[PDB]
């Protein structure tokens, strides 16, 4: 069980900004994907967004387009994300979790005189362990 | 592979089905990109 | 590609089989025939846990009591002998289509 | 790139590893398809 | 497609943009394989 980390719950004046981070051990992102999620008490589960774990891919859940970014200390220790605009509303228990993929070839023609052409895609397969989370919430 | 329709309106009916209108994913001359293209052919030029 | 789950909460009777729904605009089949479903399970007070996935197999350390069916835009999570400690919500997943995606969810609670 | 294994079906003891099963992802005539493809071949025309 | 940088070595600065550094995946001795190799060029020899 690699252990995980995440930044301490905080408090945040409305219509602002807030960060947080998370951490593998082992430099375990390497092999996994980063995945960050968000939950409101009596709410079901809301994926935020990703990052590959070769981290050549990002993404976000299409409420989130704009106000949300995710950077990794290099050689991919830990990980971070920045979220935006922040308001009461937004108030949820956010978390970071580890997570696998399959990446298969979507489509290809065969190149007789050089690279073959190719389309790739990734499919998230599960969820891996869940990070222990942080509290987020938003007042004056 | 061709992906196809039977080519419609303006033509005589004793015409019908002679013309197929098909699409390719084939590749731009860079060896790393792709466009799509069109063609008019008969029928007669293709199989399923 | 939108996803839905029902019922949106279940009482059991403990000791009994029950089950629970997902349903979704696509297909969670792929062209290599893969499927990108999976279950999770949150007790309360608790992060969730992955139970099936792939909608093909349990994910280890499961009990064998979790089964699951369906193919297509439908697909079901099923616990023979639901115990007491089977309470919590219920999430189906979609890795097949971006952006990912979770289920309303269902929520298991014991009879009253 | 090739998959293989060593054939020990119906084979005189000292003719062992003289030749290996083989497959591959090589294409199907169609620019967009590929098939999977094997054969035997000598262990003298193969290196891993 | 190649990426490329204004790469420089002590360059006079009457030469600045002159040379690019660039890269690609290539092909490789198999077709499964792809690997990144990057040279210098002359201006003349590409266009953005
Ligand atoms: C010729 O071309 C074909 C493609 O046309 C090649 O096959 C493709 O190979 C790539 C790998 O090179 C695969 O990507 C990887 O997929 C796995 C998941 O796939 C496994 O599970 C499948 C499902 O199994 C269940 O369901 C079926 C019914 O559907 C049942 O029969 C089973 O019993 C199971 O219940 C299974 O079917 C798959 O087998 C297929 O593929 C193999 C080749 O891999 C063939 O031999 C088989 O015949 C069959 O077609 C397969 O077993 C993912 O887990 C992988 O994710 C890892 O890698 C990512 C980076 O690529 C990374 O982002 C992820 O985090 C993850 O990393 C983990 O794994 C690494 C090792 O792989 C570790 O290093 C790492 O630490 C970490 O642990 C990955 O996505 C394609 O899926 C596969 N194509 C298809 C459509 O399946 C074939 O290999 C080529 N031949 C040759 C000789 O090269
Ligand atoms: C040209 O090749 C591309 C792949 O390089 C083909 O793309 C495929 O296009 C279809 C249509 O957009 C996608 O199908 C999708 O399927 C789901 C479920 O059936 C449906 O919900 C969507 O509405 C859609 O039809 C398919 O996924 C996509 N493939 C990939 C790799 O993205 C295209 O079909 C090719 N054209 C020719 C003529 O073959
Ligand atoms: C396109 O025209 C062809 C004939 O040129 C039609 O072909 C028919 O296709 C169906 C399905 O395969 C068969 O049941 C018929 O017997 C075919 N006809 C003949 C002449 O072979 C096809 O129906 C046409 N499509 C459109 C939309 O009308
Ligand atoms: C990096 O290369 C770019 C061109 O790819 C250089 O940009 C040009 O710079 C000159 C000087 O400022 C301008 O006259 C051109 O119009 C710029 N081109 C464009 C596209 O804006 C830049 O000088 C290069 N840097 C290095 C250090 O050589
Ligand atoms: C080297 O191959 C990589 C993929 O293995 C290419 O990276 C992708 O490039 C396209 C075009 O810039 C982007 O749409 C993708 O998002 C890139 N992928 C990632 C992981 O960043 C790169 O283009 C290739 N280089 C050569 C010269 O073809
Ligand atoms: C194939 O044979 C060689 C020796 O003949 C042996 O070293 C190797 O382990 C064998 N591999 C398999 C998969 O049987």
């Amino acid at each position: 069980q690699v252990q995980l980390v995440q930044s301490g719950a905080e408090v945040k004046k409305p219509g602002s900004s807030v960060k947080v981070s998370c951490k593998a051990s082992g430099n375990s992102f390497s092999n996994h994907d980063v995945h960050w999620v968000r939950q409101a008490t009596g709410q079901g589960l809301e994926w935020m967004g990703w990052m590959s774990h070769e981290g050549d891919k990002t993404g976000l859940a299409q409420k989130f387009q704009g106000r949300v970014t995710i950077t990794r200390d290099s050689g991919a220790s830990t990980v971070y994300m920045e979220l935006r605009g922040l308001t009461a509303d937004d108030t949820a228990i956010y978390y970071c979790l580890t997570g696998s993929k399959h990446r298969l070839r979507d489509y290809f023609l065969y190149n007789e005189y050089g690279p073959n052409y190719e389309e790739w895609g990734d499919y998230l397969a599960t969820l891996d362990v869940w990070g222990h989370g942080t509290a987020v919430t938003v007042s004056s | 592979t061709l992906q196809c329709t039977n080519v419609t309106n303006n033509i005589t009916d004793d015409m019908r089905g002679e013309l197929k209108n098909c699409s390719f994913n084939m590749t731009t001359e860079l060896r790393d990109k792709k466009q799509k293209v069109y063609s008019l052919f008969y029928r007669l030029d293709v199989v399923q | 590609v939108v996803i839905t789950q029902s019922p949106l909460f279940l009482p059991v009777t403990p000791g009994e089989a029950a089950s629970l729904s997902c349903k979704c605009s696509h297909s969670l089949q792929h062209s290599t025939g893969a499927n990108y479903l999976a279950w999770y399970l949150q007790r309360p007070g608790q992060t969730p846990r992955l139970l099936i996935h792939l909608a093909t197999h349990r994910a280890s350390g499961v009990p064998d009591r979790f089964s699951g069916s369906g193919s297509g835009t439908d697909f079901t999570l099923k616990i023979s002998r639901v115990e007491s400690d089977d309470v919590g919500t219920y999430y189906c997943m979609q890795g097949l289509h971006s952006p990912w995606t979770f289920g309303q969810g269902t929520k298991v609670e014991i009879k009253r």
